[PDB]
């Protein structure tokens, strides 16, 4: 639920 | 030269129920402007994980120097004008390029199911509040 990139 | 340190950005996608991406325009802060984001979108989902989600991504599109750090939210407007469905970052280490946000971001069937006020005419209005620290 931790923010990531996309990519 | 002062700088925009905080911003709130507001997006409308019309005909929402109509890994591929919508992108928004393109929205500045910092000093004179430099510092430039947009919103990246995936209404079916980045990935097999992610298939039954909207994914939603602050990128950074472009910045004078190495780096910025910045803590941002995202939520949904309802059919009302209230913020709903909020998540929020600590402030992230962005690069000119590169992206962070949330792959799970929203289930596509509550966001779809009229009875949540969350697509009033079929539109999708989502909020992005941006606060930048370095």
């Amino acid at each position: 639920a931790s923010p990531q990139p996309s990519s | 030269p002062g700088k925009v340190v905080k911003f709130s950005y507001m997006w409308t996608i019309n005909n929402f129920s109509f890994g591929e991406v919508i992108k928004s325009s393109t929205f500045s802060s910092g000093a004179n402007d430099k510092l430039k984001w947009c919103l990246r979108v995936n209404p079916k989902g980045l990935d097999e994980e992610s298939k039954d989600y909207l994914s939603l991504y602050l990128l950074l599109v472009s910045c004078p120097k190495s780096e910025v750090r910045a803590k941002f939210k995202f939520s949904i407007l309802n059919a009302k004008g209230e913020e709903t469905k909020a998540m929020e970052s600590r402030a992230y280490r962005f690069v000119q390029g590169k992206d962070w946000g949330f792959k799970k971001f929203i289930r596509r069937d509550f966001l779809l199911d009229e009875a949540n006020g969350l697509l009033p005419d079929d539109k999708l209005t989502l909020f992005c509040e941006v606060s930048v620290v370095q």
